[PDB]
């Protein structure tokens, strides 16, 4: 029923004491004025997301020997859920088997592969970056910043004009715009 | 009495697969004693299931799971590939250029198909116990110099199915060559230099070497039972111009002359030898051989043996067409193969509902079944011997 | 990186000096050096059989968008505010492509690859000395070289023939290669 | 006479002084240079480049008078010599090929130097396997040998010793129907033997050379 154009030049992110929410800054016609004017949007709700490479037999942190159990999607599917996001306080979170290709300068990582792909707030805290388990190897997207996802997710090239559809109006100004 | 039904092919090919084919000797033929590592579970099998369904990189862990998935899966056509580095169907895991070939026996084929120029007797599509001799002696031409020249030991024979038959050699030096050799080896066994239809395809020098002595000498002991008597290239004018086109041309009128007074074909070629050994006295390409030799040696092809990534037919598998099982031949009693006798998946089953699992037992497959251990056994006396001490 | 050492002294005649045009990216392109095709653990270069990478499809598509700008400056009677943005436009493209092996080559940088870089680097050396020998060949002196620049002495003094002679030399190391080109940069 | 020949492997381990690192190369260089001088003004079969190459090869000390097993100087003298020569011609392909080139004429005219009987000792204690056969076994296929042989006219089948090697070894001469074959084995006479001798050092020292190329920053 309502949309806005405007044309963003400039982007921003406070991951520290705002995570999950940037600001893209630029200009906004305007047909009474018959001028541009400045503009800035708010883009909120942006989710951490995490590949885990699940291991070809389940290894015993104690010792560092296999046990023989096979290992599939389900198995990481229960240990993330009853293990890690207990531990590290997460409470709501989306997952799902994915297909992945990876070519780069880690060890022991295949060029094709099934992996879990996990979504969720920004608010939750970080996972370490070397984290291991009994049932994954490793795990990808851990320091991801929020802008370089937005960018990458909507194939942002540069500067352009945007359609934002549903335009809400702030309480009280965050800009000088 | 009833026509041969193709239709019911997907009934028989079950209990085939679930009752007859031998799951156990064909393990320990693709393990080769479990020496090496991972020399089964890096084997690439292809499947050719119903509507032309072609998947190729298949591979499996042991026995069980090769009996499952032919009995989930019950494939038309069966091949058998080389030994890779990576497990064939986990070949996308590794990076691109790292997934390559290793090892594979040695395969030579030899069909009907090559023949076009010599069969005189039935049709592009038919074959008969007459002219099945051409199949009988490339076998003793052939197996005669991979046991002499090159010293081959374990040699598998088996038959197409139809029109021809394979050999693989199976000996653990064999399946390490590399590709260059392979096309030198078969350079080596290659007479025939058919072209894109060339006059003359044989060609002789005054010194003969050793292997084509030997050649001439086993294909004299069939000749006139086969060429002279049963495919009569002398008894029409276009029948014996052919011949005609590859003498030299101041022949043809004293071997016109000679042959309208003759009355038999064994006479007309004893006044052939009489001539060209006449015309060779006064001036020596040795006009007796290439004729005999263009005839009846055998034609190989490059291109299957060149491979070393090559797909070639599994023995015991069926013939979805004639319904013929590509059996082992027995080097025994190879004269005397019959094609036409070779049991049918129909031909057993029928008698059979009117009355670890070993079932075959009983079967008309048994007697042929019998050389396949025969092969296998041999295998483990030459691991027995020569590695323990 | 390879470096001839000038051959220092005093010249009369005309000196032709050249420059390579993306030396590096040009050799990503030539021999398909990849981070999906190169097995690491100096590495071995791939099979000519395999199809092109992820990174030198990259490299294509950045210098088949100049040649389509550079032919359409080739018209005239243009508006004069098209000359300009075609103008800037191939310069865009110009930069964009030549600091490509940058990304390989940069310990601080995301995408580092040492062996990649390795692979290439030495392959530059090669193309480098395989050049020289080919200018002394043709009774030319190379009197400087360094990975980007080549200077020719041609003992001529018609300038109309030192072009000719300079086109001569475009053609001779781009019979052996098929990407990398060589370009005129100015006469002394 | 002597044992001279080697299939240069092993790199020396040893330390001289910056004198004798700079005479051998220089003397390793003019070697070298006179070799190609000599095969373009005559054929690799003549007295005068037979007589020449040896007076040269005495003249630069890189075969003479003997001493205590391994610091045999001229034998040291030459391994040092070949290896130190190495790194001056990795470098471009050029230079390569002259190396490749040059290094294989002088195995030629040395193994051309050899008695008919210390062969066999060389070659055993070459790469792997080259074996010879006796009188008897070869008056007992010297029919088939002589038949097998190519078309070279006559029925001239001298003294020359006649080596028993593996068929894949002696590949670019069985495939063609040039050789006797009997169970996996080949007879071949001397000139072709020294082809293969010389196809094999070819290959192991382009081998060699490219490597060399890749250290040398
Ligand atoms: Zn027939």
């Amino acid at each position: 029923e309502q949309v806005f154009h405007f044309y963003w030049l400039d982007a921003y992110e406070d991951q520290y004491n705002q995570p999950g929410v940037v600001f893209l800054f630029g200009k906004v016609w305007i047909e009474s004025a018959e001028t541009h004017v400045s503009c800035c949007v708010m883009v909120k709700n942006i989710e951490r997301t995490l590949y885990f490479l699940p291991r070809e037999m389940k290894i015993d942190l104690n010792t560092g020997k296999e046990t023989g159990t096979p290992i599939s999607m389900k198995d990481v599917y229960e240990e993330f859920d009853e293990k890690i996001a207990t531990k590290y306080k997460i409470m709501k979170f989306k997952s799902k088997p994915v297909e992945k290709n990876y070519a780069f300068e880690i060890p022991d990582v295949p060029e094709k592969s099934e992996y879990l792909e996990v979504k969720y707030s920004a608010e939750m805290p970080q996972l370490p970056q070397d984290l291991k388990g009994e049932t994954f190897s490793h795990v990808f997207g851990t320091n991801t910043s929020s802008l370089e996802l937005f960018l990458m997710n909507r194939k942002i090239k540069g500067p352009c004009w945007l359609e934002v559809k549903s335009p809400q109006l702030l309480n009280q100004p965050v800009s000088w715009c | 009495m009833e026509t041969f039904d193709p239709t019911e092919l997907p009934e028989l090919l079950k209990l085939y697969y679930r009752r007859l084919f031998p799951y156990s000797q064909y393990y320990r033929w693709l393990n080769y004693g479990g020496v090496i590592k991972n020399y089964f579970q890096h084997r690439e099998f292809s499947f050719t299931l119903k509507d032309d369904i072609y998947i190729r990189y298949q591979s499996f862990n042991n026995q069980s799971d090769l009996e499952k998935e032919m009995q989930k899966m019950n494939p038309y056509k069966i091949d058998i590939g080389a030994v890779y580095s990576h497990r064939p169907n986990q070949h996308n895991t590794v990076k691109l250029g790292a997934f390559q070939a290793q090892e594979k026996e040695l395969v030579f084929d030899i069909d009907m198909t090559d023949y076009d120029d010599v069969r005189r007797c039935c049709s592009s599509a038919d074959i008969c116990p007459k002219c099945w001799t051409l199949m009988t002696m490339a076998i003793r031409i052939i197996d005669r110099a991979l046991k002499e020249d090159f010293g081959f030991k374990h040699r598998l024979w088996v038959y197409s199915g139809r029109r021809g038959v394979h050999c693989w050699v199976c000996d653990e030096s064999v399946r390490k060559l590399s590709s260059a050799v392979r096309s030198g080896i078969v350079e080596y066994l290659s007479l025939v230099k058919g072209g894109q239809d060339v006059k003359k395809k044989v060609h002789l020098s005054e010194k003969i070497h050793p292997f084509i002595r030997k050649s001439i000498n086993i294909i004299k002991k069939y000749f006139e039972e086969y060429a002279l008597v049963n495919q009569d290239i002398l008894e029409n004018k276009e029948s014996w111009d052919k011949i005609l086109a590859l003498v030299p041309e101041t022949i043809h009128d004293e071997l016109q002359q000679s042959f309208q007074k003759s009355h038999n074909s064994l006479q007309r070629w004893e006044h052939l030898k009489k001539v060209a050994s006449r015309y060779q006295n006064n001036i020596g390409p040795w006009l007796e051989w290439e004729i005999m030799l263009q005839y009846c040696f055998p034609r190989l092809d490059i291109n299957v043996s060149k491979g070393i990534n090559h797909l070639l037919k599994s023995p015991f598998s069926v013939h979805p067409k004639t319904g013929r099982i590509s059996v082992p031949i027995d080097l025994q009693k190879v004269d005397q193969f019959d094609p036409f006798t070779v049991p049918t998946i129909s031909f057993i089953c029928r008698e059979l509902d009117a009355i670890r699992t070993r079932d075959y037992k009983k079967t008309s497959l048994a007697p042929y079944v019998k050389v396949f251990e025969h092969f296998l056994e041999n295998l483990d006396k030459s691991r027995k011997g020569e590695l323990l001490k | 990186g390879l470096v001839l050492d000038p051959k220092v002294g005093f010249y009369d005649k005309f000196i032709l000096l050249l420059d390579f045009n993306s030396l590096y990216p040009s050799i990503i392109q030539e021999f398909n050096i990849c981070f999906t095709t190169v097995q690491r653990v100096i590495p071995e270069l791939p099979d000519p059989s395999l199809e092109m990478g992820i990174l030198p499809r990259e490299i294509r598509k950045l210098v088949e968008r100049r040649k389509q700008v550079k032919q359409l400056m080739k018209q005239q009677d243009l508006n004069p505010d098209l000359i300009l943005q075609y103008d800037i436009r191939q310069k865009a493209l110009k930069l964009t492509a030549n600091s490509m092996y940058g990304c390989l080559g940069f310990s601080y940088s995301r995408f580092y690859a040492k062996p990649l870089a390795a692979l290439v680097t030495y392959k530059g050396r090669e193309i480098l000395m395989h050049t020289k020998e080919m200018v002394q060949k043709m009774n030319l002196e190379v009197i400087y070289g360094d990975t980007d620049s080549i200077m020719i002495n041609t003992n001529s003094t018609n300038l109309e023939e030192v072009f000719k002679l300079g086109n001569k030399v475009k053609s001779e190391v781009n019979k052996l290669y098929k990407l990398l080109e060589i370009d005129i940069d100015g006469v002394f | 006479y002597p044992h001279c020949l080697q299939f240069y492997l092993q790199p020396p381990s040893e330390n001289i002084s910056l004198i004798e690192f700079e005479n051998l190369a220089i003397d390793r260089v003019k070697l070298l240079k006179s070799v190609e001088n000599l095969g373009v003004s005559y054929v690799k079969g003549t007295e005068q480049y037979q007589s020449k190459l040896e007076s040269e090869l005495r003249k630069l000390k890189f075969s003479y008078r003997e001493n205590l097993e391994d610091e045999y100087e001229p034998r040291r003298r030459d391994h040092i010599s070949h290896f130190i020569l190495r790194l001056a011609y990795c470098q471009s392909e050029e230079l390569r090929r002259w190396f490749i080139q040059q290094e294989m004429d002088l195995l030629r005219f040395r193994f051309s130097i050899l008695p008919k009987d210390k062969i066999q000792d060389f070659l055993k204690d070459s790469q792997l396997q080259f074996e010879a056969i006796s009188d008897e076994e070869k008056t007992l296929r010297e029919q088939e040998i002589v038949a097998s042989s190519p078309s070279l006219s006559g029925l001239k089948l001298g003294f020359e010793s006649i080596y028993k090697i593996p068929f894949a070894d002696a590949l670019d001469l069985f495939r063609g129907r040039k050789v006797y074959l009997e169970d996996g084995f080949a007879y071949v006479p001397l000139k072709d033997i020294v082809a293969i001798i010389l196809n094999e050092f070819r290959a192991k020292l382009s081998k060699a050379l490219a490597l060399t190329a890749r250290s040398l920053p």
